[PDB]
């Protein structure tokens, strides 16, 4: 349950279940 | 070499080679019944057609209705003659519509709009019976006169509307057209960004998200990517509900209430 994606250079592995924290723009 | 098409009262330039019988295909013009599609050669065969036909909608039942905008559920075994009808004239529009003749193992979801006259052809999707793949539609299509004006995004809520209540995730047929892709886009980017708008907990699944808009996870990570809103920062990744794309949307969905040009659950009668 993964996907493959390139973001600004680099290549990641994203899964499907794990819950991924909502931002709201910050440093 | 079809160029044009007599359509009710439009008369529409053609995209693609459809196969229909050559001494139709050689005149490079066809005349059409609005309501049962049947194709035929000259305005005055047509005006014949039209004082016999009886047919002032779609064949199958009537599974959804708001006023004037009707969705008709036909059946590709019940309704062969239509299927293949209609599925010869989407192939006028489609470059990637496989096949039109074998149309027994399909659903036909035919969207209409009712005038004093009858309820006129807006656009249809074809769904697989029993989809190996859980493809939720086959081919997708806006007659051109209808085309951007909101009925396609409709026809595609629609579509996911069927997948929530059949309590399964769908996705689009592969391989989708330019313009399947774009619209699909737009769509997926409404419902995502409607998601986040109204979730108010500190973390989601993909999965999650998938569940309430029986959108496929690939499609969903894909939007995500495509809205710059997938991130990696400290080895994790994030969310991040751009502000922009947060103002836009509201701005988008203030326009959306005075539009008509949405479907609405509590107007669907069905079961599968
Ligand atoms: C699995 C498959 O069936 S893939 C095949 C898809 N079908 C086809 O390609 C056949 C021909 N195409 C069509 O019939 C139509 O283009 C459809 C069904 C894909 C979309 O129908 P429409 O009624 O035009 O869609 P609607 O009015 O809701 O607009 C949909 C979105 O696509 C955009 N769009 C539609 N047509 C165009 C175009 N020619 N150029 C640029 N953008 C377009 C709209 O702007 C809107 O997006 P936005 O809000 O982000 O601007
Ligand atoms: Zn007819």
């Amino acid at each position: 349950g993964m996907v493959e994606i390139e973001i600004e250079g680099r290549l990641h592995r994203i899964s499907i279940f794990d819950p991924l924290e909502i931002i709201l723009e910050d440093d | 070499m079809i160029k044009t098409i007599a359509f009710g009262r439009y008369e529409l330039d053609t995209w693609y080679h459809s196969p229909y019988p050559e001494e139709y295909a050689r005149l490079g013009r066809l005349y059409m019944c609005e309501f049962c599609l049947k194709y035929m050669k000259s305005q005055t065969i047509l005006r014949r057609h039209m004082a016999k036909c009886v047919w002032k909608h779609p064949p199958g039942d009537e599974i959804y209705r708001k006023g004037s905008i009707s969705v008709f559920e036909v059946d590709g075994k019940k309704n062969k003659i239509y299927c293949q009808n209609l599925c010869l004239l989407a192939k006028l529009f489609l470059d990637h519509k496989t096949l039109y003749y074998d149309v027994e193992p399909f659903l036909f979801y035919v969207m209409t709009e009712a005038d004093n006259t009858g309820c006129h052809l807006i656009g249809y999707f074809s769904k697989e019976k029993n989809s190996f793949l859980n493809y939720n539609v086959s081919c997708i299509l806006t007659m051109p006169q209808y085309m951007r004006q909101g009925y396609g995004k409709m026809l595609i809520d629609f579509s996911y509307l069927l997948s929530k209540v059949e309590e399964k995730v769908g996705s689009p047929e592969r391989p989708l057209s330019d313009l399947g892709l774009i619209s699909y886009r737009s769509y997926w980017k409404e419902v995502l960004l409607r998601y986040l708008h109204n979730f108010q907990g500190k973390e989601i699944s993909i999965k999650e998200i998938s569940q309430e808009t029986a959108v496929n996870p690939v499609d969903i990570v894909s939007t995500l990517q495509a809205l710059q809103m997938l991130k990696y920062w400290k080895g994790k990744h994030l969310v991040l509900k751009r502000q922009d794309l947060i103002d836009e949307w509201i701005a988008k969905e203030a326009k959306r209430s005075n539009s008509n040009k949405t479907m609405d659950p509590s107007c669907l009668k069905w079961t599968p």
